[PDB]
């Protein structure tokens, strides 16, 4: 009921360069090698955030171009909306009190300024600033994840302050995101030569 | 500490005094301590060297001084002793050729203690630490082998 | 010389070598370089804004590339509380530093001091996906006759008590509930069901805190290799091969900087070592890496025969490249006073890496190379023996203490 | 199928001896073995400023600071003793010789090759090829120094060299007086003699002895090529000191009763008198954290000052002489000694006799 | 002999108010655990 990620789920806590060392820290971490969440809902759950949700898309044509996160729909506090053209970053919401999950006619869509293919990102945010983590690498296993080794960076840290629990996607007009509670661990990490990270050690897993 | 300030804002400053002079003494009496140790391992020392030179002949080498051990004899000292050692040395040597055995009779003879030393004309048996020439003959040798 | 009388509390100072005190090389100057991004937009029209956008709707804008003459504001030197604690004292002052929030209320004026984490409310408990993420000594200020008006600004709140447990700084715009209830009265009254209705009163008698601000937003990051972000101030050029005291990034010090070879990822804020010092830190304009060499220092130790004859001394400098400060150089650091002689002799005084000195003949003070003794040779041949003719006698003599004093 | 599996102890095989009030045995064949072990000798020598490590270079500290004493003042004296004393060490066990001696060219020792303990010319360093293989298996500044040491390996090589020549010429004569020459199988006739057999047997074997002798001098260095283990008396030494110095570093990284622990942020944003409570509480916890390093320093120093005495015992009765006492200068009867230097160690090569068959008698 | 239990008989504000002085206890546990190794070398070394 329960599968491993094996080795994924890596990302720089902080950012401040070393070589040839071994380093390790206490920090909200996905459990390493153990009971990581095959999510036995039977796979495309929805569930909310709390303190930390990892995330990996499954998405290699771009058959939902927008993700949507909505979190209370209270009217009252918010909803951000960043779609990115790669350039830019939306700061709106679709709010104004129009209904918020469109479909394909073959729900606002406006813009504004701010497997080949894997994107995974983990969605954390910091006194204002969120954490946005992505890596871009193959696989030829259709089926699931592989046991293969690789390190995860974050992007920007753009810094309002808005949580993001319980939301759901889709496109606009013309997957098995493991949801993976992040949670409090003791590691261990190995920086090769040139400053990148090639291994790490779980402590609690076993003896 | 004595007859000077009050107690209510004076109990909270002589406890920083009391406390700031016990550092010291622990200090004082570990350095007291190591100090004895190795004391001790120096006058373990000094009982196995006069057991081992005083009341008998040692054999170990450079024990007991320099040189062939003689005799020796105790002095002492505030807070110490003194030894005086009598050694034995030579000072004089000269040389010539050798051999390490002889032939005579088709069998072969080895010295029974010392060695064969010639003079150039005639051969002599001699002890190891001193000189003096002995007559090859019999009664100081065995005969083993041809 | 006299230097060394003084360490010794005596008036008459034996041959041998001593140590006096530790030579430092001074610090000359003080250098401020930061990176240059060429404005300081926000703090003007950041800090407090004059429409504010719904939080519901919010509408982030990249406020940058003004200059004014924010000097007026700042000038004052009026900044006093320092306290957070732990830290020792020497080099805060000159930090480029990243993180800043707060809140602007209409409190219940009943409670002026109990802006703490812990309480309900559109922004007080559920906002924002927030960490314990405590990194700086707290801000806060007033603003009454430039900005607001005395009246206060009805939009979030904050308190300390409530009908139940409030949901604690789980601030996670979601309506996640942390439950405390055992029976519901529905909003209707009966037995032990209270008025969740209060009259607490609105009185300008009360407390002053009802009254209005707004707080702040900035943008920095933490990256690991080069960018070219974080320096705010008209910056000198960079003095390479200089031992003076720089000012990179937010973090002082003292050294050289000199060039580095590690090729990088260009996602910078800095760079530091093993031993948790700063290693090397990146060019101000361009994408280059600088490295960190601290200055010199040593111990000083003074060579002298004994004073009862002759005056003249000598100095010695441990670990110090001469170049740096008759001279000569050996590899136990730089000697100074010395003369160097082609001859061997054994040891008189003792110095390090088999180099003695002596006071000889006019007379000055000498260094020379070791000499363990004469050579010989014995003529070995298959047939040669030795033997001695003539004996002699000979005394020696021997100290061992045995014990010291007792007390109590 | 490989497991984890317990067991009790065994100490070792059974034997039984046949006695009786007529029997006897005698044994008639001899051989000759080559033993190895090694002793450290000496210790690096460091030390550190007070005064700058406690302060951090601040006059709001050191006007207060020195209201204590000079605890530090002494510290430095405490740590120079150990200074010396690692010196006199290691001047005392190397300095029992007086004058230099030197191989003669001809190597014409009646079929005797030493080549693999003698110095190699060739070299840039005149070291025994053993000696190579010895160099070969052996693999920040906040007021804290190196100092090199008063000796170097070139003369640690010259005394051992002069050593090892001066004894395979003159025997034992020279540790007592002049040197005297004396041919190398008449010396080991006297060697003989004097563990109690008669000196023929010496004549009537030299060809076999000496290809023995030969055999286990080749064998002795292909084992210890082999075996990395051996090292490991010399290795910790090191290790144990490396990481204390990491230790006493780290430890500048700590609160210390107050929140945090780095040095730069009380002055500078705070009105001056506002700080006494925690300052004086972090100075007073960062002194009291050096006086167990030097106590840990000066066990250890004591320890190997006894170390370097029972070393000095040993090659001072081993080399000169000949041993009477069982089971020091190695396993079964002693015959020969040859002294190796080592970084911060020194090496013997022990030569011993050994029976070898069998047979009863009445 | 336990640093940690010793000292703040299985308190969590005492333990993680410890943790503002270092790892001192740790080798002091090295310590112990080196004598007692020892112990065992002699009393082998002995009768071996």
């Amino acid at each position: 009921a329960y599968t491993n990620s094996f080795t994924r789920g890596v990302y720089y806590p902080d950012k401040v360069f070393r070589s040839s060392v071994l380093h390790s820290t206490q920090d909200l971490f996905l459990p390493f090698f153990s009971n990581v969440t095959w999510f036995h809902a039977i796979d495309n759950p929805v569930l909310p955030f709390n303190d930390g949700v990892y995330f990996a898309s499954t998405e290699k044509s771009n058959i939902i171009r927008g993700w949507i996160f909505g979190t209370t729909l209270d009217s009252k506090t918010q909803s951000l909306l960043i779609v990115n053209n790669a350039t830019n970053v939306v700061i709106k919401v679709c709010e104004f009190q129009f209904c918020n999950d469109p479909f394909l006619g073959v729900n606002c869509t406006f813009e504004y300024v701010s497997f080949k293919n894997l994107r995974e990102f983990v969605f954390k945010n910091i006194d204002g600033y969120f954490k946005i983590y992505s890596k871009h690498t193959p696989i030829n296993l259709v089926r699931d994840l592989p046991q293969g080794f690789s390190a995860l960076e974050p992007l920007v840290d753009l810094p309002i302050g808005i949580n993001i629990t319980r939301f759901q996607t889709l496109l606009a007009l013309h997957a098995a995101y493991y949801v993976g509670y992040l949670q409090p661990r003791t590691f261990l990490l190995k920086y090769n030569e040139n400053g990148t990270i090639t291994d790490a050690v779980d402590c609690a897993l076993d003896p | 500490i004595l007859s000077r300030l009050d107690p209510p804002e004076a109990e909270v400053q002589i406890d920083r005094l009391i406390t700031g002079r016990l550092q010291s003494l622990q200090t004082y009496v570990t350095q007291q301590l190591i100090r004895a140790a190795e004391i001790r391992a120096s006058a373990n020392l000094a009982a196995t060297k006069m057991s081992e030179c005083v009341l008998g002949q040692s054999k170990r080498v450079d024990f007991c001084g320099k040189g062939y051990h003689l005799m020796s004899f105790p002095q002492s000292a505030p807070h110490g002793v003194v030894f005086l050692h009598v050694t034995y040395v030579p000072a004089q040597e000269k040389n010539f050729t050798t051999a390490p055995a002889i032939c005579h009779d088709g069998k072969a003879h080895f010295p029974r203690e010392g060695v064969f030393v010639s003079n150039g004309t005639h051969w002599f048996v001699t002890q190891r630490n001193f000189y003096e020439p002995q007559i090859i003959t019999t009664d100081n040798t065995f005969v083993s082998g041809n | 010389l006299s230097e060394t009388k003084c360490t010794l509390k005596s008036f008459t100072v034996e041959k041998g070598i001593y140590q006096t005190s530790n030579f430092r090389v001074q610090p000359t100057e003080s250098i401020v370089r930061f990176p240059n991004i060429t404005n300081l937009c926000p703090f003007g029209e950041v800090f407090n804004a004059t429409r504010f956008a719904s939080v519901y709707a919010w509408n982030r804008k990249r406020i940058s590339n003004c200059v004014a003459d924010y000097s007026v504001l700042y000038n004052s030197a009026s900044f006093s509380t320092f306290k957070c604690y732990g830290v020792s004292p020497t080099k805060l002052n000159d930090l480029c530093f990243t993180n800043v929030y707060a809140d602007s209320f209409v409190i219940r004026g009943d409670e002026v001091r109990q802006i703490a984490p812990g309480q309900t409310g559109k922004i007080a408990d559920y906002n924002y996906k927030l960490p314990d993420d405590f990194t700086g000594c707290v801000i806060a200020w007033n603003s009454n006759n430039l900005d607001s008006k005395v009246g206060g600004n009805y939009n979030y709140l904050f308190r300390l008590f409530r009908k139940s447990n409030l949901k604690p700084f789980e601030r996670d715009i979601s309506t996640e509930i942390y439950q405390a209830g055992s029976t519901p009265c529905n909003g209707v009254e009966g037995f032990n069901c209270y008025f969740p209705l209060q009259s607490y009163g609105f009185q300008p008698t009360n407390g002053v805190g009802y009254q209005p601000y707004r707080v702040v937003v900035l943008s920095f990051e933490l990256l690991h290799a080069p960018a070219t972000v974080c320096g705010p101030k008209k910056s000198t050029n960079l003095v390479k091969n200089k031992c003076v005291n720089f000012n990179f990034n937010g973090l002082t010090g003292t050294g050289v900087l000199t060039e580095s070879n590690k090729k990088f990822l260009p996602f910078q804020q800095f760079g530091r070592d093993i031993a948790d010092t700063t290693d090397a830190v990146r060019d101000p304009q361009t994408l280059e890496i600088l490295d960190i060499t601290p200055c010199s220092f040593g111990g000083v130790s003074v060579i002298t025969p004994g004073t009862n004859t002759s005056n003249q001394v000598a100095v010695l400098y441990q670990g110090v490249n001469c170049t740096e400060v008759n001279v000569f150089q050996t590899r136990a650091g730089c000697l100074i006073g010395a003369e160097h002689v082609n001859n061997s002799y054994e040891c008189d005084i003792p110095i390090g890496a088999g180099i003695c000195a002596s006071y000889q003949t006019s007379q000055s003070i000498i260094a020379y190379t070791m000499s363990l003794g004469a050579e010989n040779s014995v003529a070995y041949s298959n047939n040669s023996i030795a033997i001695p003719t003539n004996f002699t006698i000979s005394v020696t003599t021997e100290i061992l203490p045995v014990s010291m004093t007792k007390t109590s | 199928s490989q497991s984890i599996i317990a067991y009790t102890m065994s100490l070792g095989a059974e034997n039984s001896v046949a006695y009786s009030n007529n029997s006897i045995a005698i044994p008639t064949n001899f051989t000759i073995s080559v033993t190895t072990e090694i002793l450290p000798v000496s210790m690096t020598k460091t030390s550190v400023d007070c005064t700058m490590y406690i302060c951090g270079d601040s006059t709001e500290c050191s006007n207060l600071l020195l209201q204590y004493g000079s605890f530090c003042t002494q510290l430095n004296r405490a740590l120079t003793g150990i200074a010396v004393e690692q010196d006199k060490n290691t001047q005392e066990v190397f300095a029992q010789v007086k004058q230099i001696y030197k191989t003669p060219p001809i190597k014409d020792f009646g079929g005797f090759n030493f080549s693999q303990i003698l110095p190699d010319p060739s070299k840039p360093s005149k070291r025994s090829p053993i000696e190579d293989l010895l160099f070969n298996k052996v693999t920040k500044f906040n007021g804290l120094t190196v100092l090199p040491p008063l000796l170097t390996d070139e003369m640690i090589a010259q005394y051992t060299s002069a050593l090892l020549a001066g004894t395979i010429t003159s025997g034992w004569t020279f540790g007592a007086g002049p040197a005297l020459q004396i041919p190398f199988p008449m010396q080991m006739a006297y060697r003989f003699n004097g563990i109690g057999v008669t000196q023929n047997v010496l004549y009537e074997n030299q060809k076999l002895i000496a290809n023995q002798f030969n055999s286990a001098i080749g064998k002795i260095q292909d084992s210890l090529s082999s075996t990395p283990s051996a090292l490991g008396k010399l290795q910790d030494v090191v290790n144990q000191n490396a990481q204390a110095l990491n230790t006493l570093v780290k430890q500048l990284s700590s609160n210390f009763g107050a929140i945090s622990s780095v040095l730069n942020d009380i002055l500078s944003r705070l009105d001056p008198p506002e700080a006494e409570v925690q300052i004086d509480r972090l100075i007073t916890g960062r002194l009291q954290s050096l006086q167990t390093y030097v106590t840990q320093q000066l066990i250890r120093a004591a320890e190997i000052r006894a170390s370097a005495n029972l070393a000095a015992t040993k090659m001072s009765e081993c080399v000169l002489g000949q041993s009477k006492r069982v089971d020091f200068c190695g396993k079964g009867y002693h015959l020969m000694s040859f002294p190796q230097s080592a970084p911060h160690g020194v090496v013997f090569l022990h030569v011993t006799y050994v029976p070898a068959q069998e047979k009863n008698f009445t």
